[PDB]
């Protein structure tokens, strides 16, 4: 029975239950709504999107990646919340394919709606989809190719993959140069899998071509007054002390005086203690000093008299990457000047770019940190460029970890679709119908990928289907003229692990969402 | 029996009976019982769809906006906006069945639903609930006797778990995790047998936690015979991997303890200030030397430490963590065999637990790592790590492993088991029909009511899948007449055979008898209650 | 073998349940006036017209009801009265009970 | 440059026209609504539908045929009006298949909006649908069969076709008796299409099995007071004479007299003229008189003295059909007894069925009419019975006019499915995709056909596909078992002309609908 047509509604105010078909209608309609809201960023012609803040903040951002929309969007449909959860999972896994897995899930749900309207049970659909996913995964691994051993081929595949990632973004104008720059940046880590080490800056104005890579480090903390402005070839030490009005941590201590003479004596004692601490710091043999918290007037005056620069407002990430790139060691007790390693740098300077004073590091010792200069007229294009660069770094790291790759741009999509169609016509029953709907969603993904360019779909899809039937498993759609051809020679390749992860995530999300039959609601607040 | 009573006295004066009677719907008697039974009707019909492997999964959005997609009925209905006390009574019924067995919580609700289904027509015929309840109790005794008659038991002990593996796979077939049923059955049985007591004692579930992180693939779900620590090392250059570590239990911050009562210290002169400074410095020195005296590898701080202590630990190259929860401290102390340490006074190398292996685990570009502890020679705690494509499949895996481990615990408790999937239900229906044919006539209506009530389980199993219910019902009943067997029932997975035993489906007999008894008792209690008070003011 | 037809559409079923509910409302409003041991009906007209009797079909002619099922039950009762002339009250009660059976 | 975002617009009070894509959305959702309201009445397991007007009148209809269902319904989508029009055209052409063509058009528009979502233009859709319709018509022509030359084969085919037509109706229980009755009536018409020559009574009480095709007739008029209650072998006289408040048509004459004696003499004049008129009536040698208008007390008293039956309030259609079947004539001047034709009758009596008196007629002369007694339990079951009988008579008459037949019940449907499938597989382009969606809707019609009983869809589709692959153009579904069979052996036969008309009309209506892009609405009057 259903509570929709019942003598009583056992609910509080605002809580309701709806008929099974209506419940799935609402859930899957919310899911497909979020799906086509994230849609239209597929392919190299993906249109950008503004991430506006409805509140008084009014923070306006633009991005071509749909995951940014997913992380910052209001949630109404519970299935939409499930979709954003799985998409965030995929994004934390790999930096590309998040919008791909989201749109695949949205389609799978909309043809699930259509197929249930076609009088098919959800369990049969789930079984057919599981069979089709197994077939698609086996086909994808059959055509998967790894070329990590060959260093020249590995570098060429890195070129292709970074170009693939940047094609969907607006940076396609300098795609090749930014590609070689990012590949050099990722190889600068000497096989290190971390990505927070690579740091980026923002500078208003200038052409996009002005963007480049800095091998050293870029710093944007001001220098003191009395200390000399520029001293090179110094030793840099990182400290975790407050370095401001240092007082006894004992809570119960208090001062009880009968006259101002003892007050002045205590003030002089505090000044002498601060001077002793300053001398203890200077005992380390340091000229460029780095601090986290504030530095007051007396210590900065003492540093200026000592001719030693103190750098404040160095946050945890900044000191982290500075230690990674120079080998400096963080310290909190300065009673052992020789027991803490000091940072080694070749050249330090305070460059003047734009209308700001930026400290630039050159000749870093360890080199385990990359600093990238990005130039843009507006902050929006700047953040879009940095997000695209970060996604490129993520996909490059994923390729470095495993070099198993496949031919994308609809090519491997046609492989999967062909395998699933072959199995569907091989098998009888409504499971075949469900998994053929799976296959048609698979085919319609690159359909809209290409149609985002205002091109034709059916002719190219049929041509690629026929060519891959002939055995042209390396044939893929070319965005340059909206035509077909050898996908590899276009220099556009996709990692096999990313494709497999996207396929599995979409399959599992569709399976878990489809099993929902009825929606029950508690009392809203 | 609505909007109060209309009398207006009897000489024309205004009349008052009950407070707020202008719109009070006064509910006593047979119509009140109709109201309660129909509310239970709604609850049961909304809940019953989660029965059987083909049974679908309900979702709920709580008062806090958190979703929950679930297959196990107990947790499906455990968070319902219950208003009438009968629904709450069914909730405690489900809870009692769940903590008594763990599986079959759906069975009691559906059975009570069908019992009330025919009870309401019996009430419409004009039958007072007392004789209905007595007939229902007689019927429950008959059903329990049949269940005892058709029992069959096998070996369950720790040495052999192949029937346990089959039972776990059968139980998890109803859940979405049925893709890798063999893998989850094997890992679950390994987890439960990692630490267990076979002398009819409880297994420490405090030490067995089902926790995992999102990402990866479902088949990556693997068992970690140890402890999972969320926190990470504070220093960048600090080493991330330590082997053969010793756990230093610490329950005090790395700062000089302060007096509990309010205190005042008078610092007046330069000498006093310098003396306090050097006293505090020597207190840090004493504390750091006391910490280093034990020589432990890993130090676990509940109250953390400051920057100076962090640097001192860095120079000493002694791995340590900060701000760890108390229950986690208890778990790690039990697993590593550590001892309670109040402060540096009782800190020594002889009261340190041992961790076999400690590692930092990375899951790609997240900047959020975790600490895994395993390989302990005396590990008293074992945890199962589950991977999934999203947090809600993770939760579904959590509850599926929970139910599988509950089934394993029930099997360990006793080997008295039976065959489910409606076959035993059909046998019970046959027994109740026989009792109706061989017992006084007036209560035979309650007899056949209870029979039709027990008949709903194959009803729901069939209509969940989609086969024709009643033809299968009649055919299986005829075959069971031909041969007595609790293994002739519905082929939900369309395997083509009605031999339920051949399909390796095992459930505890204690669970089924408790299900029947609990359902009968709850139905009897609800039959005898006809009082609920409502104001019904229709506020605006 | 296994599953057959999914049977996705369900709303006309519950609409038919509503029709049966209306038919039973009319039926148990009619039921009482059967037999010497029986007691006359319990039905008041919305407009206000009043009749008082023990033969069912007169009450069937009383009601000005909305649901077509009730109207065609009235047609059934009057047809039976035209055909034979007795048991008309029984016919309506049987019809309502059968409709509830169809529900179940 | 559109109205999606424009600072200024041109509209009247309440007027807001709507763009092309949302025009397609609204028109197609209206078409879907029409199809849903007409569907579920297909196949032997068709389900009846009730009507209830939104006003207080609440017009209530019970019928298994969708044409009457769509006759009485409020229309707001003009495409819905197009659908109603084409269904009514099919109904005016033949009796059966109107719901089939309506649901075909509805599902075609469904697949059309699906293709629009699939990013295709309507013109290519229309071209592909024209090509597919051509191919389907060719395939239907391939398996057409006619057996009208042999009278016994023609009667067998009529039996099968009427049985198939009535199976989808409620009369399936007595299908055999109803089919025999329909064959008897059709062959009693001697092949004439005069539907007005057929009347069926709606009388209350009895069981539907008691229905029969009586050779005579029934009169619902009342016998006079002094007139004899039984006259046998009389002569049928039909008149247009008013003979009530008889006055000259000249309205320019009035009575302006100076004495009541003049008025009394005038009244004597009208009574004498009444006597002369009665004598003129009686001199023709009549015993049964039929009149359209009322009869006063003096004429009936004189007729009772003259022993002549009088029948009043008989409408023009009834008396015309009586003259066609018997041999009488309608008259207005009684000075020509020899120039007025009279019929020949054998049996006129009264019959009491239940509690109502009916004047029974029997012994026809020509027999060019069909009257059937119906023992319906209620008024609505009666209405369904006459509707089903009329549909059976219409389809039998159409088969008489054109005796080409085919085998349907999904078998022919899968035949078109196969033909369009090969056509799609043998050509590239979006045209092939559009006509494959065409064929998919064609196959989706048997989905409803079989799901009116809760049977499997895909398995039967594949089975019939294989059967047609071996060439079995006779393999169709059977509702008894849900399997394949020989429609020729199983008796499920359909008229070739009716099916071809249904297919062509559905294709034409779909083409018409797809050619409209924008719908503009003026200011609403409400
Ligand atoms: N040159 C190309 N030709 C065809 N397809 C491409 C090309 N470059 C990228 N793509 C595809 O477009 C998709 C869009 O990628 P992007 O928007 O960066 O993230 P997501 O993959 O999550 O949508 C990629 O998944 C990729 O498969
Ligand atoms: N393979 C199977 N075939 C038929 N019935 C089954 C099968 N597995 C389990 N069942 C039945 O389905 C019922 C529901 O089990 P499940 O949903 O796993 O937990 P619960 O019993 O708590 O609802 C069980 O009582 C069992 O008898
Ligand atoms: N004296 C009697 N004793 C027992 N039953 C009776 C008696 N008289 C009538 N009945 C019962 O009353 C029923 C209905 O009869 P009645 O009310 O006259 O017809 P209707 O219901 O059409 O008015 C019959 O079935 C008959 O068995
Ligand atoms: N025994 C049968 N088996 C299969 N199909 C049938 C059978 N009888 C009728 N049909 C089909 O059901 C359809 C519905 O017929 P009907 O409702 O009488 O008129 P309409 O075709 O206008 O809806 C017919 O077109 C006919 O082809």
């Amino acid at each position: 029975a259903s509570l929709s047509l019942a003598p009583v509604n056992i609910f509080k105010a605002g809580a309701d239950e709806e008929r099974a078909e209506t419940a799935r209608l609402t859930s899957f309609i919310g899911a497909i709504a979020i799906g086509d809201l994230v849609k239209s960023t597929l392919g190299p012609k993906g249109m950008d999107k503004i991430l506006l803040s409805s509140g008084r903040d009014a923070s306006l951002m633009v991005t071509n990646d749909g995951a940014t929309i997913l992380k910052n969007i209001g949630v109404d449909n519970p299935a939409a919340k499930v979709l954003v959860d799985m998409s965030r999972v995929q994004d934390d896994e790999v930096g590309d394919g998040t919008t791909s897995v989201t749109v695949l899930a949205a389609e799978l749900l909309r043809e699930a709606e259509s197929l249930i309207a076609k009088k098919i049970h959800p369990q049969t659909i789930i079984a057919g989809w599981r069979e089709a996913t197994k077939a698609a995964r086996e086909a994808l691994l059959s055509s998967a190719v790894d070329h990590g051993s060959d260093e020249v081929k590995f570098r060429q595949d890195l070129m292709n993959i970074a170009g693939t990632t940047l094609s969907s973004k607006l940076l396609t104008h300098h795609k090749d140069h930014f590609t070689k720059l990012a590949v050099e940046a990722v190889l600068r880590l000497k096989g290190s899998g971390n990505l927070e080490a690579i740091h980026i800056i923002k500078k208003l104005g200038g052409s996009l071509a002005d963007s480049y890579l800095d091998e050293g480090f870029l710093l944007d903390k001001k220098i003191g007054v009395n200390q000399p402005k520029r001293i090179e070839n110094a030793k840099i030490l990182i400290a975790n002390t407050g370095m401001d009005t240092d007082k006894i941590k004992i809570f119960g201590s208090r001062v009880r005086v009968d006259s101002t003479a003892k007050v002045a004596e205590i003030e002089h004692a505090e000044k002498e203690k601060m001077k002793e601490k300053v001398e203890r710091i200077l005992k380390h043999g340091i000229n460029c000093f780095i601090n986290r918290q504030l530095i007051y007037n007396y210590p900065e005056q003492l540093f200026g008299a000592a001719g030693v620069m103190a750098i404040e407002h160095a946050d945890f990430a900044g000191v982290e990457r500075l230690a990674l790139v120079t080998g400096g060691e963080i310290a909190s007790t300065f009673d052992h000047p020789e027991l803490v390693k000091l940072g080694s740098c070749k050249l330090i300077e305070e460059v003047m770019i734009g209308e700001d004073k930026l400290i630039h590091f050159s000749g870093v010792a360890l080199g385990e940190a990359c600093t990238i200069v990005l130039r843009g007229a507006t902050q929006q294009i700047l953040d879009e460029a940095e997000r695209s660069l970060h996604d490129a770094l993520c996909v490059l790291a994923q390729t470095v970890k495993d070099s198993r790759t496949v031919y994308g741009g609809g090519c491997s999509e046609m492989l999967m679709a062909h395998a699933v169609t072959q199995l569907a016509n091989r098998t009888p029953g409504k499971e075949a119908v469900a998994m053929e709907s799976y296959a048609k969603a698979l085919r319609m993904l690159p359909t809209i990928i290409a149609d985002n360019a205002g091109y034709d779909s059916a002719d190219l899809v049929a041509q690629l289907r026929a060519a891959h039937s002939e055995g042209n498993t390396t044939a893929g759609l070319d965005m340059r003229e909206g035509t077909i051809g050898d996908m590899a020679i276009l220099g556009i390749t996709e990692s096999f692990q990313v494709k497999r992860q996207v396929l599995l995530s979409a399959a599992e999300a569709a399976e878990v969402i489809l099993r929902v039959d009825n929606i029950i609601k508690a009392a809203p607040r | 029996a609505s909007m109060g009573t209309l009398a207006f006295d009897e000489y024309g004066r205004p009349f008052l009976i009950i407070k707020d009677q202008d719109r009070k719907s006064r509910l006593m008697g047979l119509e009140a019982l109709k109201s309660h039974i129909m509310a239970a009707k709604a609850v049961a019909n909304t809940m019953r769809t989660s029965l059987g492997p083909n049974g679908l999964d309900k979702m709920m959005v709580d008062k806090d906006g958190d979703v929950t997609v679930t297959n196990d009925g107990a947790t499906i209905l455990s968070m319902m906006d219950v208003d009438h006390q009968i629904a709450k009574l069914m909730v405690e019924l489900s809870k009692s069945q769940d903590d008594e067995i763990g599986d079959g919580t759906t069975g009691v609700v559906v059975l009570a639903g069908a019992l009330l289904e025919e009870a309401e027509q019996l009430l419409d015929r004009g039958i007072h609930p007392i004789r209905i309840a007595d007939g229902y109790e007689q019927a429950a005794r008959v059903a329990i006797e049949h269940l005892d008659k058709i029992s069959d038991s096998v070996l369950v002990d720790i040495k052999d778990t192949e029937p346990l593996i089959q039972t776990a796979k059968t139980t998890l077939g109803s859940k979405v995790v049925n893709s890798c049923h063999r893998q989850m059955a094997e890992i679950a049985v390994n987890a439960v047998l990692t630490v267990a007591d076979m002398e009819r004692r409880d297994v420490d579930f405090e030490l067995i936690k089902v926790e995992g992180k999102v990402g990866g693939r479902l088949e990556d779900t693997k068992l970690i015979k140890g402890v999972i620590v969320d926190k990470d090392f504070s220093h960048p250059q600090m080493p991330k991997k330590v082997e053969d570590a010793k756990i230093a239990i610490l329950t005090c911050p790395f700062e000089p303890p302060k007096p509990k009562t309010k205190h005042k210290l008078d610092v007046t002169s330069v000498e006093d200030y310098k003396a306090l400074q050097k006293y505090e410095k020597e207190k840090f020195e004493e504390m750091i030397q006391q910490i280093k005296e034990t020589g432990a590898n890993l130090a676990i701080c509940q109250w953390g430490f400051d920057d100076e202590a962090n640097h001192l630990l860095l120079q000493n190259n002694l791995p340590a963590v900060r701000w760890v929860g108390g229950p986690e401290i208890e778990l790690i102390a039990i697993a590593t065999g550590g001892r309670i340490v109040p402060r540096f006074s009782e800190l020594t190398a002889e009261k340190l637990g041992f961790a076999g292996l400690v590692q930092e685990i990375s899951f790609g570009t997240t900047k959020d790592k975790m600490l895994v502890i395993e390989q302990c020679k005396n590990s008293r705690a074992v945890t199962i790590f589950i991977r999934g494509g999203n947090k809600m499949i993770i939760e579904e895996a959590k509850r599926s492993l929970h139910d599988a481990l509950c089934v394993i615990r029930n099997l360990i408790r006793d080997n008295r088991v039976v065959y489910g999937g409606g076959a035993a239900e059909i046998s019970c229906a046959l027994a109740v029909s026989q009792e109706a044919d061989k017992c006084p006539t007036l209560e035979q209506y309650a007899m056949r009511a209870f029979a039709d009530a027990l008949e709903v389980i194959p009803m729901a199993l069939s209509e969940n899948s989609g086969m024709n219910p009643i033809q299968t019902m009649t055919e299986v009943r005829a075959r069971q007449v031909k041969e007595m067997n609790p293994a002739l029932g519905i082929d939900c997975l369309h395997k083509g055979t009605n031999d339920m035993k051949q399909q390796h489906v095992i459930e505890t007999l204690i669970g089924k008898k408790q299900q029947i008894s609990l359902a009968t008792q709850m139905v009897r209690m609800i039959l005898k209650i006809d009082d609920i008070r409502k104001p019904g003011e229709s506020e605006e | 073998r296994g599953k057959g037809a999914y049977q996705d559409r369900d709303k006309p079923a519950q609409i038919r349940f509503s029709n049966i509910s209306a038919a039973k409302a009319v039926a148990d409003a009619i039921r009482t006036s059967l037999g010497p041991k029986g007691m006359d009906k319990m039905i008041q007209d919305g407009k206000g017209d009043v009749t008082i009797t023990n033969d069912g079909a007169t009450i069937l002619k009383q009601m000005q009801v909305l649901h077509p099922a009730a109207r065609m039950l009235v047609e059934l009762s009057k047809a039976q009265d035209i055909e034979a002339g007795d048991g008309t009250t029984s016919v309506v009660i049987i019809a309502g009970s059968l409709l509830d059976s169809c529900t179940k």
